[PDB]
């Protein structure tokens, strides 16, 4: 059985690679969710900072409109 | 037989689809990221010029 | 021996399905790294923005100082 | 042959599950991003007025003493 032997070897080869590949995709995905988690924490900070700035410019400007 | 391969191949298609949908959204957000970066950068030249003119003012008098 | 060729097609079938499957996996990988890399790049744009916001704070403390000079 | 397929499948299902979440998480990020754009849009406007008002003072005092 020559052909049968060859087909079975490509199926084994595909299935070994496909399996390792899937482990690699999992860690890629878990990487993504970690990055979003972190970037989430950054955006809450920028937001606080930008809102704090917004006020402190307006506060300064009220000093300027007097003089 | 070759139908449970056919389901594996389907799952891999839907996964591939999920990965594309994810990059499309990550892409579609560069727009928001860069506008954010712009406004703050624009705001910065104003504070600079504002402080600068507040120096011109404090000297000129 | 025409009953043989019925078993070759079944094997060739599953061998082609698993190729395709493998390809799909490789493709998903290639795309997934690229977006994660873009994700990470964008994280740096928002850090630059924190830098810029933080420097506006100091400009406003210099500013406050000039207003003190004028008010004298 | 038949155990190998169902193993692979369920792993794919595993990775699928994470991606589905990541899509949900990144839609969130999208809506957090939008609020910052609008907040920074306002930051740019406040700042422009800060500039304007300074110039009006810097020249008023030019006048007053020259």
């Amino acid at each position: 059985n020559p052909h049968l032997r060859a087909y079975h070897q490509k199926i084994d080869s595909n299935l070994d690679e496909l399996s390792m590949g899937l482990g690699r995709l999992k860690d890629i995905a878990l990487g993504m969710q970690t990055e979003i988690e972190e970037q989430d924490d950054i955006l809450d900070r920028l937001t606080t900072k930008v809102d704090k700035l917004d006020v402190n410019i307006k506060s300064t400007e009220r000093k300027v409109r007097q003089l | 037989a070759a139908e449970s391969w056919e389901t594996l191949e389907a799952d891999l298609i839907e996964l591939s689809q999920l990965v594309t949908d994810f990059s499309l959204l990550v892409n579609s957000q560069q727009e928001k990221i860069d506008s954010i970066a712009d406004h703050v950068n624009s705001a910065a030249v104003n504070v600079e010029e504002g402080t600068k003119n507040l120096g011109k003012a404090a000297k000129y008098k | 021996q025409y009953l043989r060729q019925e078993v070759l097609r079944r094997a060739e079938a599953t061998a082609a399905s698993t190729s395709r499957s493998l390809a799909l996996m490789y493709e998903s990988e290639k795309v997934g790294v690229a977006s994660s890399e873009e994700l990470a790049r964008q994280r740096g744009v928002l850090e630059r923005t924190e830098k810029m916001v933080d420097k506006m704070d100091q400009d406003l403390k210099i500013s406050q100082k000039h207003i003190n000079s004028i008010k004298s | 042959g038949n155990d190998r397929v169902r193993n692979l499948q369920s792993e794919v299902e595993g990775v699928k599950n994470i991606m589905t979440q990541n899509v949900e998480r990144i839609l969130a990020r999208g809506e957090n991003l939008e609020h910052l754009r609008n907040k920074t849009e306002d930051l740019e406007a406040t700042s422009e007025h800060f500039k304007t008002t300074s110039q009006k003072v810097a020249r008023k005092f030019w006048w007053k003493n020259v």
